This record gives structure tokens, C-alpha cells and sequence, in this order.
């Protein structure tokens, strides 16, 4: 029964058919066309058999009409199932005029149903050229998630040499699953990290662990080192729906050089502490408590060892208040602070001492522990107007610590002639006066509507004197000035150290808004007027340190620098961020920035970065001199940062990043590359060179050039991830 | 020159109620927001015609600054709420989202100061976005919002419609 | 192998 011209008939197509016997063969000749849903075969020759069942095309290809997926095959049949099958049969992705990859295998099973493809005898070929073999693959067709081995990974670096990464995706379950990464480094060994993610309805968190067995000896014998290298940790949130909230951070690593060895993927600066921390909060409607388990583990050996939480519980709030009425307020906080020094002297073959234990610095008071206990009540009456507002309020702050000091700190104590009270009060009131003015007019600029407002304030404040240098620091820091200084009420951070200010700060702040209530841009100008001395201060700071140790500032002065800090947002396009702090006292700047940023809504593609940032007010604590201090010439912050993604061509795209430090006239990082992206695969690589944190055999902070080639290719359509870290923390926009 | 000191016409919120909620659902952010608006004569009532919604409220740091040794010495503190206004039948009306940045000098040998002064400029960072989720909030009108919903419902019937369309069309 | 988010599984 021949037919011919358009001839069709799971559905049999054709430019010419035949037919043939009954209960026997049915043939099929001339541009034969089996088809089905998203399911497509054509070829030459056909057979079918029964009305349901085989079909067999000869000198065949095909493609899976919903995903981007075709091939060919020397011959293909189609079953019960619908599982058709394919001899020498080909797989790809890629639009039918590229041959940019291909899968060649033996037999090859396609189950458009199940989106599951597989292969024997496969071969992956990268323009023809044979690449890679198995006698089996398996591969998804649709884009649903299934386990497999994931898109690897080539590098090469200082301290890896050759690197490989070959993840494995244990797809689990919907809400939880698992990856495990073989990293092969040349130069190291094999490591092996993991990573299990959840997800319920209370909770979400991920557990993270990682072995390996150093085979490089360049830190045999340096202090704390290990040979064998691991690390694992949990995240958790739970109940961030309901007035309970608990959380964990929690790492824990096995040497000091674990990151200064096996990662370089936080960039330039490394980190030199994990975190290891349980809080458990209550929220409610006017309260908050909170039970919070915190330590440190220091990834590092020339830092010293922080002091931890054991029980931090603390207890905020305020009471019900009416409508301009008066309010008040309450915080409330219990703290143990406990801390093991590392304090042990490391020789060499004779008595010569090669290095000393950062935490071997510290005397005295600075080695105490304890529980601080520290209630703040305040009230205040918030008198507002449309056009201003005066704020007064009145605080009593009264801390206790029950302190505890070992043999070596009381001895060095009583050497300079001063005893130790292990029982401390501090009672102390404080007066603060906020008041402000608020200025509004209508403007146009480019023909759109603006409101820019002004607004100026005041805040008196008032603490009184208390001699606060028998109280050791456990939380404390003194932040560097800046605009934000002039609304504290302490110049100091944490409640081992209350400033005694009698100032006055007045500033003024300008802001643009278009009509639907964002904001453009932003200027604020300030200043501190100091009527008495600043004499509370950190350890090694008060007069009687400074001429303890021999040396000497914004002590006397009667007013602060000059605070300058302003945004502006060009459209949707770009913006750019700067500060500015100068001391008249001094004609010196105190610390700046300036931070530009470039990348527009019709073309996320196109990103430049460029910053400026001096610093020279930070107040840090010293390792050799086991106490705080001002001027460090050496850590003086004058760097600029410049980064840029650009697409050369519209398939093209060039990235790289200069990190540069005038105070020592030395490259941080450098780096460049290019990432091309077609329709079936993408391709990056990346020349970089970086200074890596390094703590030598001496106990002496160090850093050390470290280069590295970085490459990844993808075959879209072969696996991979739906969903770099230094490319993306250092250039301020990846994300597409 | 040219300003004026702000009067109780433009400094009232013409939106005198609104519902509150966020996915920390008992979060300092949710919970100050709430308190602003209320001081500021909104009432904030799950009765409310419309909704503001924080959907995400994500914290992140950048190392910014070096010291001598190469390590961090400044923390780039980046805190960015992404909120969406909600009509009734779970349509969205709005969507956008704010965001603060504030820097501070880390010190490598005191952690839990470092760590103090970290929370003191995040609760500064809640503060501004706050402020700027309430001068979004006093720019809208409930005409503005009845009008924005009625748009966006007529434009979902009528997907539902051209939908239907089509499934009458395509079924034979 | 194909990794993605993770979503609640369907109940019906
Ligand atoms: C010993 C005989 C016994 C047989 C072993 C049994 C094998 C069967 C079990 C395996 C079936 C699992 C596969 C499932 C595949 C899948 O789930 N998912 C799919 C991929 O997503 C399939 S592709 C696989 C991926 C993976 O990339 C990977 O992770 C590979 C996985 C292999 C890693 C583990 C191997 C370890 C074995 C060693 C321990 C063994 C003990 C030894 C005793 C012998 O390949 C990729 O997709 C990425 C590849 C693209 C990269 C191409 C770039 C090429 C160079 C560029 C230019 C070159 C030339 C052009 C210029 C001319």
C-alpha cells in the first residue's frame, strides 16, 4: 500500500512511505520523521511493528524539542516504554552548527520522561577531539535536580601546585542534600571536604567538615603545626518565625596555617579567627532576652588569645509608654569571661630563644578574667513638633566585676607598686540632650522634582569622672572618629571603659528625595566641642602609661575633627560614597574614603570599581607591649582598590582587579582574565597574584607573594549548579 | 536658600493604617519599624488593606582595608532589606529595597571589642533603614494604592481570561 | 549531576 507526496500517519511522518505486510514488518522509506512529545527522529529508512510497538529509524538524528538537545545515531529504536536507544549514537546541547562538545557512546538511552540520559562506551569529545572516557555515563535531559558528579575545577597556585576538584552531589531529598570534593593538590595530597544542607519548616542550616594529610614539611617544626589537617563546623538558624530564635556558628579547625595553606579563596587578608558561637533569643514585644555562648579559635599564631563568653545573658527593653508621654528603658547584661594563654617560651637546640608567645606580653591587669555584671535603667521625655524635637535623658549605669588574677599577673602587679581588688563597682549618671530641626524645599533638577531637606542637631552630654584604670578590658574598643561619633553617648565601645565627656556636637545633614520617598544623595558635616579634658582611656593610653613607656594627643584639644560624609546615586546607573575626617588641632587628615562604583540597569555587564581609603587614628592593641596604642606608622591605611568587568565583545568579557598600598609601595593583589560564554559552554580563566597571610617558625607576622592560575569550563547541558569566592567578595557587582 | 521649617501637613503619613510583617517575624528591624509607625500615627493593624512585607533582610561584610601584614583592618558592614507592598489576594503591588553600608577598624587581639563595636554600627544600620523604609512609606497614598491594586487586579483577570482563551481555543 | 536549591516536597 504505497503512498506518497506529504504522507503521514506517536505519529509516522514522511515525504515518501511504502508499507508493507501484515503481522510482519511495516517498512518506511524516504525523509522519515518519528515524532512524539518533545521527541523527534529523522532519517532515512524506518520499521515499525504491530500498530503499537517497535520502530527502528536507520541513518538517524534527533532532537529533544525542550531541552536544547539533539544528536545522531547509526540507528535508533523506540520500545515500550517510549525508552528510545541509539547506536553510536551522539549527544550534545550545542546548536546544530557547532561541535563545540559531544558525547559519543556505544549505545545511548534517552527517557524523555524521566529526563534521564545515559551511555556506554561514552566518550566526551571537545570539537571532535576525544577528551575523556567511561564505559558509562549518565546525564540529565531536563533540568531537575539528580546526583552526579558536578562541573570541575582547574587550578594552580603557590601553595597547592596542580589542583583538581571533581565534586560529587548527593541529591538526598528535596529539603536536604550533600556534596562531597575531593580536591587533589600537587603538592599537598588529597582532601576531602563535605557539606550536608537542610531545610525544614522550624529550621535551616548547613554542616561543613574537611581531612586531609599534609605531605608538605615547609612547617615541620613552626609552633601548633600539624600534619594532619581538618575542620568542620555548623550553621544553624531556627525559628526565625517564632519569638524563640536560636543560632549557631560554630567552626573548628585543626593548626593555625589550616587557611594559611588549604584556601585561597577569602583573598587578600586571609582571616585570623573562626567563630564558634550558640545564642539562644527570646523576642518579645518589648524585651529581648538573650542567652549567648560565644568563643573564638584563633587561625593564627602571633595574635593574641581572645577572651570568650561562657554565659553572656542579657536582658533588654522598655516599658509601655503613651503617646509623647515619658519613657523608660532598661538594659541589663551578665557576662563570664574566661580565657587559657598560650603563654609557653619556645627555644632553640640551646637556651637562644627564637620566638615569643604573643600572650607572654601580657601583665598584670590585662590577664585577668571574671564576671562583669552591668544595669542600665534611663529615662527620657521625647518632646516632638513637625519641625523639631528636644530629647532629654537621664541614665544610671552601674557595673560590678568579681575578678579573678593567677600568681604571675599579682606578682607583676605589686612590682609597679599597685595591689589587685578582685571586687569592683562603678556607679556613674549620665545627661544627654538631643535636639534638631527639620528644613524642607522643593527643588528640580533635570527637570525632575526633588525635596531636599536640612537638618540640624544638637546633643549635649554629661558623664561624670570616674577613675576606671584598676577594671580590665574584656569587650572594649575606642572607635576612630567619624561622623556617627557625634550621637554616642561613650567614645568607647563595650562597658569596661565609660567616658567622661561634658560636650556639645552640633552637625547638619542634607538629603535629596525624589517623590516616591527614595533618596538620591546625602551630606553631612559635624563636630564635637569639648569642654573638659578626655582623660578615661585605654590601657597604655592614660598619662601615667604614656610616660611609663616614653611617649608623646587628642587629649586636650577643645574640639574634635571635622566630620565629612556624603552619597549620590546617578539614576540607576552608578554611585559613589566618601568621608573625610580633618583635625584643625593638628592640620593633619585624620582618615577618608572615597568609593566609586559604576554599573548600569541596561547592561549589568559593564562594572567598574574605584576607591581611595586613608586611615592613621586607629586605636589597636600590641602584641609586644601587652596593651593599647595610637600612632602605628606601619598600619597606616593609604590603598586604593580598583576593579573592572567589561564585555569587549558581546560574547566576550575581561575582568581584572588592582589592590594597591602606598605605606609600603607594594602591590596586595593584582589580577586578570577573561570569561567567554556561548550557547552551549562557558570558559573562564584567571592569572592572579596575591599576598597571603603567613606567621613564620619566628612567632613574626609575615606575608608572602602568592600567584595562581584559575580555570573552569562548563558544558551547558552536562550537568552542573543552579545557584569563585574571591572574584566575588573583591569586585563589587558579580552578580548577574 | 529657600527652605521652610517642616509643617504637620508634610510631615504626617496620609496612610493611616497599614499591616507589618517580616520574615524574621520578631526581629528588632520588624519590631522598630513598628514602633516608628505607630509613633508617626499609622496604625499598624493585620486588618489593614495593605501589607508591607521585609521578605529578606540580608547582613554581609567586606574586608576592605589591609594592615601591614596583609590582613584585614577594616570590615565594610553592608546590611540591605528587600521589602515588598501587598494588596489584597496576595497580589504585589510594590517591590524594591534599601540598604546602608557603614566601615569600622577591626583589631586582630580584641575580638569581643571588635565584635561590640560590629553590633553598635548594626543597630545604627537599623536605625537608617528604618528611616528610609518610613520616608518610602509617608510617599504613598492609599489612592495611589487602591489605583496601583485595581490596575494589577483587572491585570490578572484578564491574564486569567486570555488564558482561558486559550484553553478553549486549544481544545479543539 | 545536577545541583540546585532546596524546596519543601510536595504533599498529595
Ligand atoms: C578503571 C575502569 C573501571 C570503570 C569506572 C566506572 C565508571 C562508572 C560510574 C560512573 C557513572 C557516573 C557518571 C554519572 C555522570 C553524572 O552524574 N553527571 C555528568 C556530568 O555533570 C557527566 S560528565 C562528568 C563530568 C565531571 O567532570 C568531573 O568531575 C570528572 C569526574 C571523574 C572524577 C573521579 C575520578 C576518580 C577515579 C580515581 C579513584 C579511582 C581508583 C582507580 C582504580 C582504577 O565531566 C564533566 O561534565 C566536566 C568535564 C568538562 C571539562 C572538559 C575540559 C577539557 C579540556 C579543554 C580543551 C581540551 C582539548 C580541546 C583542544 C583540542
Amino acid at each position: 500500500a504505497t503512498l506518497a507526496g506529504d504522507v503521514v500517519l506517536m505519529q509516522v511522518e514522511g515525504d515518501e512511505a511504502n508499507l508493507h505486510q501484515l503481522e510482519n514488518r511495516g517498512e518506511l522509506v524516504g525523509n522519515v520523521k518519528l515524532r512524539d512529545k518533545g521527541m523527534l527522529v529523522v532519517g532515512d529508512h524506518a520499521q515499525v511493528q504491530l500498530d503499537n510497538g517497535e520502530a527502528q529509524v536507520d541513518n538517524a538524528e534527533y532532537v529533544i524539542h525542550k531541552a536544547h538537545a539533539r544528536g545522531s545515531a547509526l540507528y535508533a529504536k523506540r520500545s515500550e516504554n517510549a525508552i528510545i536507544m541509539l547506536k553510536d549514537g551522539t549527544y550534545t546541547r550545542c546548536e546544530p552548527s557547532s561541535n563545540a562538545w559531544t558525547l559519543k557512546g556505544n549505545n545511548v538511552k534517552l527517557n524523555p520522561a524521566t529526563g534521564f540520559g545515559t551511555a556506554t562506551n561514552a566518550t566526551l569529545r571537545v570539537k571532535d577531539f576525544p577528551v575523556f572516557y567511561t564505559p558509562y555515563i549518565y546525564f540529565p535531559i531536563d533540568d531537575r535536580r539528580q546526583s552526579g558528579f558536578l562541573p570541575p575545577s582547574f587550578s594552580s597556585t603557590s601553595d597547592t601546585g596542580f589542583t583538581l576538584v571533581t565534586p560529587y552531589y548527593f541529591n538526598l531529598a528535596p529539603n536536604y542534600d550533600a556534596t562531597l570534593y575531593p580536591r587533589y593538590m600537587a603538592k599537598r595530597g588529597m582532601m576531602l571536604e563535605g557539606e550536608f544542607r537542610y531545610l525544614t519548616h522550624s529550621s535551616e542550616g548547613i554542616v561543613n567538615a574537611a581531612y586531609l594529610n599534609d605531605k608538605d614539611d615547609h612547617r615541620e617544626g613552626f609552633p601548633d603545626y600539624s600534619k594532619d589537617r581538618w575542620l568542620y563546623g555548623l550553621k544553624n538558624t531556627t525559628g526565625l518565625d517564632s519569638r524563640w530564635l536560636a543560632e549557631v556558628d560554630y567552626t573548628r579547625i585543626s593548626d593555625p596555617y589550616y587557611f594559611q595553606d588549604l584556601d585561597t579563596d577569602l583573598g587578600v587578608g586571609s582571616t585570623t579567627y573562626v567563630n564558634q558561637r550558640g545564642t539562644l533569643t527570646y523576642r518579645g514585644d518589648t524585651f529581648t532576652g538573650r542567652l549567648n555562648a560565644q568563643a573564638y579559635q584563633l587561625a593564627t599564631t602571633t595574635d593574641v588569645t581572645p577572651y570568650d563568653r561562657l554565659p553572656q545573658i542579657t536582658f533588654d527593653g522598655f516599658l509601655p509608654y503613651n503617646p509623647g508621654g515619658m519613657q523608660f528603658t532598661y538594659g541589663t547584661e551578665f557576662v563570664r569571661f574566661d580565657r587559657d594563654l598560650d603563654e609557653n617560651i619556645y627555644f632553640n637546640d640551646d637556651g637562644s630563644i627564637r620566638g615569643k608567645r604573643p600572650d607572654a606580653s601580657l601583665q598584670g591587669l590585662a590577664r585577668a578574667t571574671g564576671d562583669r555584671m552591668h544595669l542600665e535603667p534611663g529615662m527620657s521625655l521625647p518632646m516632638t513638633r513637625s519641625w523639631g524635637y528636644v530629647t532629654p535623658t537621664l541614665k544610671y549605669l552601674y557595673t560590678k566585676y568579681d575578678l579573678d588574677l593567677d600568681s604571675q599577673g599579682k606578682t607583676d602587679l605589686n612590682k609597679r607598686d599597685e595591689s589587685f581588688d578582685s571586687n569592683q563597682d562603678r556607679s556613674l549618671p549620665l545627661v544627654k540632650v538631643d535636639s534638631g530641626l527639620y528644613f524642607d524645599r522643593d527643588t528640580t533638577f533635570a527637570g525632575t522634582p526633588f525635596r531636599q531637606t536640612l537638618e540640624p542637631r544638637a546633643m549635649y552630654l554629661y558623664v561624670p569622672y570616674k577613675d576606671q584604670d584598676s577594671l580590665p578590658v574584656f569587650d572594649t574598643s575606642e572607635p576612630s572618629f567619624s561622623y556617627d561619633s557625634l550621637w554616642r553617648e561613650n567614645r568607647f565601645t563595650g562597658k569596661d571603659r565609660i567616658g567622661d565627656a561634658n560636650q556639645l556636637s552640633l552637625g547638619v545633614t542634607s538629603r535629596f528625595i525624589e517623590e516616591n520617598g527614595f533618596e538620591r544623595a546625602s551630606i553631612s558635616a559635624g563636630q564635637i566641642y569639648y569642654f573638659r579634658d578626655r582623660r578615661v582611656q585605654l590601657p597604655g593610653l592614660t598619662e601615667k602609661d604614656l610616660k611609663r613607656l616614653n611617649l608623646d594627643l587628642d587629649n586636650d584639644s577643645w574640639r574634635s575633627p571635622y566630620a565629612f560624609a556624603g552619597q549620590y546615586r546617578f539614576n540607576r546607573d552608578w554611585r559613589i560614597n566618601s568621608d573625610f575626617n580633618w583635625n584643625p588641632n593638628t592640620s593633619r587628615t585624620e582618615s577618608g574614603s572615597a568609593i566609586f562604583h559604576y554599573q548600569p540597569e541596561v547592561d549589568p555587564g559593564k562594572v567598574v570599581n574605584v576607591g581611595y581609603r586613608y586611615r592613621a587614628d586607629a586605636r589597636r592593641f600590641d602584641s609586644s607591649r601587652g596593651t593599647f596604642r595610637y600612632g602605628n606608622e606601619n598600619d597606616i591605611i593609604k590603598q586604593h582598590d580598583f576593579s573592572v568587568i567589561w564585555p569587549l565583545v558581546p560574547q566576550w568579557s575581561v575582568l581584572a582587579r588592582w589592590q594597591y598600598d602606598y605605606n609600603k609601595n607594594r602591590t596586595l593583589e593584582a589580577f586578570g582574565g577573561f570569561e567567554y560564554d556561548s550557547c552551549c559552554w562557558k570558559l573562564r580563566l584567571i592569572n592572579r597574584y596575591w599576598l597571603d597571610v603567613d606567621d613564620d617558625a619566628f612567632l613574626v607576622q609575615s606575608e608572602k607573594a602568592d600567584r595562581g592560575i584559575f580555570l573552569q569550563i562548563v558544558l551547558k547541558g552536562l550537568g552542573g549548579i543552579v545557584g569563585e569566592m574571591f572574584l566575588d567578595k573583591g569586585i563589587q557587582g558579580y552578580r548577574q | 536658600c529657600g527652605f521652610q521649617l517642616r509643617g504637620l501637613g508634610d510631615a504626617q503619613f496620609a496612610l493611616k493604617e497599614i499591616d507589618v510583617s517580616a520574615r524574621n517575624a520578631y526581629g528588632p528591624t520588624v519590631r522598630e519599624l513598628k514602633e516608628t509607625l505607630e509613633n508617626s500615627g499609622v496604625k499598624v493593624t493585620s486588618n489593614a488593606p495593605y501589607h508591607l512585607v521585609l521578605v529578606r533582610e540580608d547582613n554581609q561584610q567586606r574586608t576592605v582595608s589591609y594592615t601591614g601584614s596583609a590582613r584585614g583592618a577594616e570590615f565594610e558592614l553592608t546590611n540591605t532589606i528587600n521589602y515588598e507592598i501587598v494588596g489584597a489576594n496576595d497580589l504585589v503591588l510594590m517591590s524594591n529595597q534599601v540598604q546602608v553600608q557603614k566601615v569600622y577598624v577591626h583589631d586582630e587581639n580584641n575580638l569581643i571589642g571588635s565584635d561590640q563595636e560590629a553590633a553598635q554600627l548594626r543597630s545604627e544600620m537599623r536605625r537608617d533603614l528604618i528611616q528610609q523604609l518610613s520616608m518610602r512609606l509617608q510617599a504613598l497614598t492609599p489612592a495611589q494604592l487602591d489605583e496601583a491594586q485595581r490596575q494589577a487586579e483587572a491585570k490578572a483577570k484578564a491574564e486569567a481570561e486570555a488564558l482561558r482563551a486559550a484553553d478553549e481555543a486549544e481544545r479543539q | 549531576g545536577l545541583k540546585g536549591p532546596l524546596y519543601f516536597p510536595p504533599a498529595d
